[PDB]
């Protein structure tokens, strides 16, 4: 299929109307970030020649 | 098949036709002794950085 970007949401804009929140949600989200790699050492003489 | 390694007793039960043993990286880590029908693990000789 041809992918859809997102659901369409036409915001009801007018020159004298505002939307004010009456409530709130305390939302906890996860962010995973790599920090380090495996520290690998290669003996060049032993690798090439044994 | 020549090489240099420590030959220890093995817990791998070989099939009667198989003689050699390889790990993931295609290196021979197990062998069957031709004189006595027993299985030996080859651990590589101790090495490390100084
Ligand atoms: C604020 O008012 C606007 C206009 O009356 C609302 O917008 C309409 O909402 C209905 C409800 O589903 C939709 O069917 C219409 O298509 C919307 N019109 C437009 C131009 O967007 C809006 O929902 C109201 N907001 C609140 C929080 O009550
Ligand atoms: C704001 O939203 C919260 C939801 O997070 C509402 O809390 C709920 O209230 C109902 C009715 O009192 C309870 O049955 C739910 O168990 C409540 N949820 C939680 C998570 O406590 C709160 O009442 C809303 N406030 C307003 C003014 O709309």
């Amino acid at each position: 299929y041809t992918m859809s970007l997102g659901a369409e949401n036409s915001v009801a804009y007018s020159n004298n109307s505002i939307a004010i929140p009456t409530n709130f949600t305390i939302s906890v989200t996860t962010e995973i970030l790599p920090v380090s790699m495996t520290k690998t050492s290669v003996d060049c003489t032993m690798y090439i020649c044994g | 098949l020549t090489g240099t390694g420590v030959l220890t007793e093995s817990n791998k039960k070989f099939l009667p036709f198989q003689q050699f043993g390889r790990d993931i990286a295609d290196t021979t880590d197990a062998v069957r002794d031709p004189q006595t029908l027993e299985i030996l693990d080859i651990t590589p000789c101790s090495f490390g950085g100084v």
